[PDB]
DNA sequence: TGGAGAATCCCGGTGCCGAGGCCGCTCAATTGGTCGTAGACAGCTCTAGCACCGCTTAAACGCACGTACGCGCTGTCCCCCGCGTTTTAACCGCCAAGGGGATTACTCCCTAGTCTCCAGGCCCGTGTCAGATATA
DNA sequence: TATATCTGACACGGCCTGGAGACTAGGGAGTAATCCCCTTGGCGGTTAAAACGCGGGGGACAGCGCGTACGTGCGTTTAAGCGGTGCTAGAGCTGTCTACGACCAATTGAGCGGCCTCGGCACCGGGATTCTCCA
């Protein structure tokens, strides 16, 4: 046998193939799963990680803090409209609500 | 020296809306999912996770139902939010 | 039993500042507790009936999790 | 042995923001954000696959499934970036 | 001559369009309305009937559904006529 | 090619479909901001079916890609299938 | 062998159990399906069409119509609190609405 | 060549209402009905049973189901049609 | 308060087409037997959830003052409803091309299954830096 | 906003199990061909509905008075909350066995496609019953 490489590597990814594979087999959706599937997955998911990792990392700079807590995953996800679409019935904990006061409400 | 009728309500507004504390006390909100438990299963146990995972829906589901609420008394021409602002928001949508 | 006075006045007020409220009737303390106490009940009895399927008496959060994700109600940073 | 994913996105905010960190219960929102969209676009590519009388899960029900749920400059950045690995995976 | 009071009409026609259950937009302007949305998407592109039909009737009960609310919110601001802030409250609190 | 065809949906349709949600009055402004409605749901819809359409590498949209279109967004019909 | 007696009539149900079966496998559910839930997922939806079908045979017999329609079903789901419940989501074609003024719009 | 329910809901009918028939439009929702119904108890019953490590599909988790979907009065009676159903189906 | 144009409800005749009953058959449900494995059940650990006391202290509760605000009344004017006339595009029928959905043969590449091997991720331990506290 | 301190969560550093390499087999889906439902472009009458216009009436909207009910401050109560200890249910892991469900094959009758028929119901026309507006 020659050497092992692994299927993340090959495709210049981080988040694992392997893994996403076995989920996907194991996870009861078809009877097969295709080689390009997992492949295709841990990209998507791997780029949706990023977006909502740089925004994190933007809104905690401008809290000027050097950690992301759930406040700032808060106001990355809100404050993108794709992301505020993708994630409109979902709740994060510890994450607040941005701060809004309409306009009658102001002296 | 006391202060006009609404700004310590704002500060109070923009106090709360800049944190990410739960508004609830913890104790009354345990006794309370407690108490509702009981009428389904008797002598149920509670994990603190469970607990926290309540209180934490049940905010964020009242901050935006008040948020709504606050919606339909602008609509009503109105600062003051009264039950037919619940009951409006909750029947639009669809509870 | 009469728990749902423990979801005081300040509590409510606090909730509705969140929200962005700026004047609060007397009459949605307990309008508030009334649909406190139907979310909870929901969520609760779908939390109990997850529990009673797995033969425990424990309510473990990923109960409550799922019980959410039952209703649409998806809760992050809980195991979930 | 719980299985996870905070080494990848240990990986990847140290690949984007190299001097920031992350939180505990911030990895433990990442982590059911990952599954969260896993068990989606997975659900829809189960679908898409019985609609078509189809026994596979392939590229294409996955591009599809994210054409269908993610919006639109996200889902056609998944779909340049699940494309790019693709072809990745099949030159190499 | 007779003419009816204002609303009286209205209350008729509101009684008829509850008991009837027939499809009230045309339905060569629907279907043209489909295509031009259609054709942003994808070029030479055919549907069937029936796809019309199921897009006429959830367009309509969206409609329907959209103008109670709509008529609740305009109820709720002590009016009994609908005015667009009325759909732009009902669509925020629904979410769309 | 087909333009401006939403003032096919006319302002009596409009009227109409008011009438059948019990309303009394209508304000002159409705009808713009209906239209706009009825577009923004339709485009909603006629994505998800095209993309339905597309995965088939079909031309005809069929009655069942729009009944798994609105099921997608939980506005599920029933009568074209299921 | 011995006589084919169908797996519904030694259940007292009129809704197949075999085809539910069938559809239970080849769903992509679960690995293995038991024996006693076909049984019951057929006793639970022949109890809700019959209870759709009854309150829909009123509706009709209440507007001395023998035939039941699709604005039959409407009106059985929608008068109903469970079933209008259990089927908010969902558009009945050619149903119609209730007849629902509101008071303040009556003179 | 095409399969649908076009014979049980009309045994449930004449076994209802012996003197009331059904239209095309009407048997075909209430085809969807329990298409649609019978996905959602599927579904559920294979989430619950991915939820508690089991790959079986048992009477029990068709039970949990129809009691986390259906509201109060019309899941308690079909508890009690099914566990009736399969209480004949086991005695005999 | 009572009368008249108009809509509404009720009843009888007519035609139609669509559900509904019946038959051939084929295909999927039924029966019979085998085997492996998922899960039922007992045992045991030790995690964690309930129970309770002290205290000190933040949060809640009651009361009083008062001013912003909800709410009702009035006026006005304007905008939308009601209805007559016109025009205009929807609708139905029949109509042909002709593109494409749907089916069938085949054949091949793609993916499940299996054995082996190893290295990546994971539990645990440690120490060190990023916020919260503290004060002006 | 600026200057010191503390602490507790967090980033880094041996075994084991699951992911990868190589091979085999078989079956699902791609490709080609064909056949016919069914989709669209179009002509033409027609008549129903959309559009335009005019009067008018009722209701959206603005202003104003008033009475009251939440906002706010302060003093007193009370029980959340943190620490600490204790203890016992029961969550969870492991081992063993056994019933039960997948799987394969032969059989057979249940349901679906196709076809013929008759009455339920929409439509038209006439008569009785409100019905809503106005003097």
């Amino acid at each position: 046998r020659a050497k092992a490489k692994t299927r993340s590597s090959r495709a210049g990814l981080q988040f694992p193939v392997g893994r996403v594979h076995r989920l996907l087999r194991k996870g009861n959706y078809a009877e097969r799963v295709g080689a390009g599937a997992p492949v295709y997955l841990a990209a998507v998911l791997e780029y949706l990680t990023a977006e909502i990792l740089e925004l994190a990392g933007n809104a905690a700079r401008d809290n000027k803090k050097t950690r992301i807590i759930p406040r700032h995953l808060q106001l990355a996800v809100r404050n993108d409209e794709e992301l505020n679409k993708l994630l409109g019935r979902v709740t994060i904990a510890q994450g607040g609500v941005l701060p809004n006061i309409q306009s009658v409400l102001l002296p | 020296h006391r202060y006009r009728p609404g700004t310590v309500a704002l500060r109070e507004i923009r106090r709360y809306q800049k944190s990410t504390e739960l508004l609830i006390r913890k104790l009354p909100f345990q006794r309370l999912v407690r108490e509702i438990a009981q009428d389904f299963k008797t002598d149920l146990r509670f994990q603190s996770s469970a607990v926290m995972a309540l209180q934490e829906a049940s905010e964020a589901y009242l901050v935006g139902l008040f948020e709504d609420t606050n919606l339909c008394a602008i609509h009503a021409k109105r600062v003051t939010i009264m039950p037919k602002d619940i009951q409006l928001a909750r029947r639009i949508r669809g509870e | 039993r009469d728990n749902i006075q423990g979801i005081t006045k300040p509590a409510i007020r606090r909730l509705a500042r969140r929200g962005g409220v700026k004047r609060i009737s007397g009459l949605i303390y307990e309008e508030t507790r009334g649909v406190l106490k139907v979310f909870l009940e929901n969520v609760i009895r779908d939390a109990v009936t997850y529990t009673e399927h797995a033969k425990r008496k424990t309510v473990t959060a990923m109960d409550v999790v799922y019980a959410l994700k039952r209703q649409g109600r998806t809760l992050y940073g809980f195991g979930g | 042995r719980k299985e996870s994913y905070a080494i990848y996105v240990y990986k990847v905010l140290k690949q984007v923001h190299p001097d920031t960190g992350i939180s505990s219960k911030a990895m433990s929102i990442m982590n059911s954000f990952v599954n969260d969209v896993f068990e989606r676009i997975a659900g829809e590519a189960s679908r898409l696959a019985h609609y078509n009388k189809r026994s596979t899960i392939t590229s294409r029900e996955i591009q599809t499934a994210v054409r269908l749920l993610l919006p639109g400059e996200l889902a056609k950045h998944a779909v340049s970036e699940g494309t790019k690995a693709v072809t990745k995976y099949t030159s190499a």
